[PDB]
């Protein structure tokens, strides 16, 4: 069963600058140092693009602010995060979010990522739990934090997570993890790459663009979609449902795409550089 | 829809063991604890045990901890009580309940419960009833409330059950609950209350029906 | 930790107010009380948590309060069915239930109808003999019966119950025997069995002599 547990929160959200990011190689073309041109749907240069914040202790040990939205999805998302502790675990690409209504759902335990579409039961604020499990440390993180009922369901896939939780260990960078999103004539697709932002603090001016992981023949009215998070159940507390969880703090930025064209630059090894409008 | 039934109760020897089934439909099972609460006769429900939805985590009372193991396949959505070293005070009607929440280290109440099963802790053996009458007094002794009943002694086990004139008197019948002695075996009676002049009058058969021995009796009652 | 609930019974007529008196040795960890209903031949149903709030399908009249160590369950107006005995329970970090409360219909106290049986024939010839005085349609639960043999006190030799409330005339019976082998029954003489009870002015006996 699930739990609310916002209930309180409404402050309003920060924005900040997509300086020259968001960008991705819209196809499989092997291709040389040459000039391109290609007009898709993308995230608008240097967008007032919106910053969130997931759980945030705003308070010397005194609150626990916590406010995921679920977020219209107009035409495409994108989708990134520092988040060093791995607190995020997919997402809830959907339209209506509830019975009656097949939607999308990403999930990734760690080791390999598994993806459904169903007519789910998503509670208002779904989340994982993370937790030990009495076998030397070891955790299993059921979902049905997530949703009360899915049944009679037609699409699933499984491949490895997306989330590479590299040998960073320290904390300079939190190789911010870095997503786009879009679907087209019920195809969903899927563009992220991890890279170190030794900055501390927001996005960079530097450019790397992502790439197709994996195309998703879905088929589904995706209108609005709800980030997923991992909370980590607390031990005996009293009361379980609306209270302890949520071991680290979290935050993701969020940019909509918009149909546009830019002109790209390749290299002798493929990898772009730089847009304009 | 939500509904739990168990299964598994019964007779016992002490020092035995046994596994207590609890089949459960109409929720998404394996997303709950569930506890086990057992009531003796004439006393308060005592909580048992509860086991984590998944099985990570066990407790128990520590009326029978170290004593009883708590089980669960959630492929199968059913619930298992493992018993061993079945005292005598253990005999109760048990009942399986879930959680409201994920009992991990920490327990709801129980919100919705089972139908309970009865289990029997006793070195006696399956015996059926000896029926003897309970013959009235004079003619009225009181007026108009003539007294006569059925004594069954010696019996095991309940259920049991009486019916005065083939069921259809049911008026003013009085049948008592059984209680067990130092013998270990089981005995109550059975009683209706009924016009002093009706007695003898017309025929009064008490049958008693005791299904493990398979024996059902009739019996006439005369002043 | 023992938990304690008060009194032991409540005996109402319908409709009037009653609260149920819950006392705990050390103080609840915030407030995780609960209670639960059950009729005889029935399971518990749930009807409220946190000492407070009212659960699904239940009736507004049901409400309780309290903290700490002190807690009641109040039920404002009674109605037929709500007449069963109410747990106390309380849920932090290990379950504990109460002793357990009963809720009675009260009326005008009645006389019991008090009769007594001797073992049949066959009964002697058995081996085993049992004498059966009963107590016939009465009230309250509370009625103390004590046996003469001889009119020689016994005790520590008798079983006795009493059948539940009943639906319409909400009374109660009271039978109670002898653990008695047939070698003590032959050497007496007359039997009896005689109640202390609220209906009775004195303590009424209703005894017997053995060969008639
Ligand atoms: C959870 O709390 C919010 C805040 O008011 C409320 O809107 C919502 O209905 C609550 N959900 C449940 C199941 O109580
Ligand atoms: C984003 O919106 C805020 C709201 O006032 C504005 O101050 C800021 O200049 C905007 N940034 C843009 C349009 O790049
Ligand atoms: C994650 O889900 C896959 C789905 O088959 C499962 O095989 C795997 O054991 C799960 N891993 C964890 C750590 O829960
Ligand atoms: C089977 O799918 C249909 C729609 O495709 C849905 O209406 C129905 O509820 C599903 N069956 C179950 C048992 O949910
Ligand atoms: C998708 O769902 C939304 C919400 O009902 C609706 O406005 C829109 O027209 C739908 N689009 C398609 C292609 O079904």
């Amino acid at each position: 069963q699930c739990v609310n547990l916002t209930t309180r929160t409404q402050l309003p959200p920060a924005y900040t600058n997509s300086f020259t990011r968001g960008v991705y190689y819209p196809d499989k073309v092997f291709r040389s140092s040459v000039l391109h041109s290609t007009q898709d749907l993308f995230l608008p240069f240097f967008s007032n693009v919106t910053w969130f914040h997931a759980i945030h202790v705003s308070g010397t040990n005194g609150t626990k602010r916590f406010d995921n939205p679920v977020l219209p999805f107009n035409d495409g998302v994108y989708f990134a995060s520092t988040e060093k502790s791995n607190i995020i675990r997919g997402w809830i690409f959907g339209t209506t979010l509830d019975s009656k209504t097949q939607s999308l759902l990403i999930v990734n335990n760690a080791t390999n990522v598994v993806i459904k579409v169903c007519e789910f039961q998503f509670c208002n604020d779904p989340f994982l739990g993370v937790y030990y499990h009495k076998n030397n440390k070891s955790w299993m993180e059921s979902e049905f934090r997530v949703y009360s009922s899915a049944n009679n369901c037609t699409f699933e896939y499984v491949s490895q997570p997306f989330l590479m939780d590299l040998e960073g260990k320290q904390g300079n960078f939190k190789n911010l993890r870095e997503f786009v999103f879009k679907n087209i004539d019920g195809y969903f697709k899927i563009y992220s790459k991890h890279t170190p932002i030794n900055l501390v603090r927001d996005l960079p001016q530097g450019f790397s663009a992502l790439e197709p992981l994996v195309d998703l023949p879905i088929g589904i009215n995706i209108t609005r979609f709800q980030t997923l998070l991992a909370l980590h159940r607390s031990y005996l507390t009293p009361g379980d449902s609306s209270s302890g969880w949520t071991a680290g703090a979290a935050a993701y930025y969020v940019g909509y795409l918009q149909p546009r064209t830019f002109l790209l630059k390749y290299n002798e090894n493929g990898t772009i550089t730089d847009a304009v409008d | 829809q939500v509904q739990l039934v168990e299964s598994g109760g019964g007779v016992v020897q002490p020092g035995r063991s046994l596994r207590l089934s609890c089949a459960a439909s109409g929720f998404t099972f394996s997303s709950f604890g569930m506890h086990w609460v057992r009531q003796a006769p004439g006393k308060g429900l005592e909580w048992v045990a509860v086991i984590s939805f998944d099985g990570s985590n066990k407790y128990y009372a520590d009326s029978v901890k170290g004593r009883f193991t708590i089980s669960r396949d959630n492929s199968k959505n059913t619930l298992y009580l493992h018993m061993n070293s079945l005292r005598a005070e253990d005999t109760a009607v048990y009942y399986c309940a879930k959680d409201q929440d994920d009992g991990y280290y920490y327990y709801y109440y129980m919100d919705v419960w089972g139908k309970g099963t009865t289990v029997t802790v006793s070195g006696a053996s399956t015996k059926g009833p000896s029926v003897f009458p309970l013959a009235p007094s004079s003619k009225s002794t009181s007026g108009g409330t003539a007294a006569l009943g059925c004594l069954v002694k010696d019996y095991f086990p309940e259920p049991v059950t009486v019916s005065w004139n083939s069921g259809a008197l049911t008026s003013g019948v009085h049948t008592f609950p059984a209680v067990l002695q130092s013998s270990g075996l089981y005995s109550l009676s059975s009683v209706v209350t009924v016009p002093s002049s009706s007695l003898g009058t017309q025929t009064y058969i008490c049958n008693v029906n005791h299904k493990p021995s398979n024996t059902k009796v009739d019996k006439r009652v005369e002043p | 930790i023992v938990l304690t609930q008060s009194p032991g019974t409540l005996s109402l007529s319908p409709g009037e107010r009653a609260t149920l008196s819950c006392r705990a040795s050390q103080s609840v960890s915030s407030s995780y009380l609960a209670w639960y209903q059950q009729k005889p031949g029935q399971a518990p149903r749930f009807l409220i948590y946190g000492a407070s709030s009212r659960a699904t399908g239940i009736p507004d009249r049901f409400s309780g309060s309290g903290s700490g160590t002190d807690f009641t369950l109040t039920i404002s107006r009674l109605e037929p069915e709500d007449f069963a005995v109410y747990y106390c329970q309380q849920y932090g970090s290990s379950p504990l239930f109460g002793g357990g409360t009963k809720v009675e219909i009260k009326r005008t106290v009645a006389a019991p109808s008090v009769f007594i049986f001797p073992p049949s024939d066959e009964q002697l010839k058995s081996g085993t003999a049992s004498v059966v005085c009963l107590l016939n349609n009465f009230y309250p639960r509370e009625a103390k019966v004590q046996w003469k043999v001889d009119n020689a006190l016994q005790s520590g030799n008798s079983q006795e119950s009493v059948t539940e409330q009943d639906s319409k005339d909400s009374t109660y019976s009271l039978s109670s025997t002898l653990t008695l082998s047939k070698a003590d029954y032959e050497k007496h003489k007359v039997y009896a069995c005689e109640v202390t009870h609220q209906g009775l002015s004195s303590p009424v006996t209703k005894s017997f002599n053995r060969g008639e």
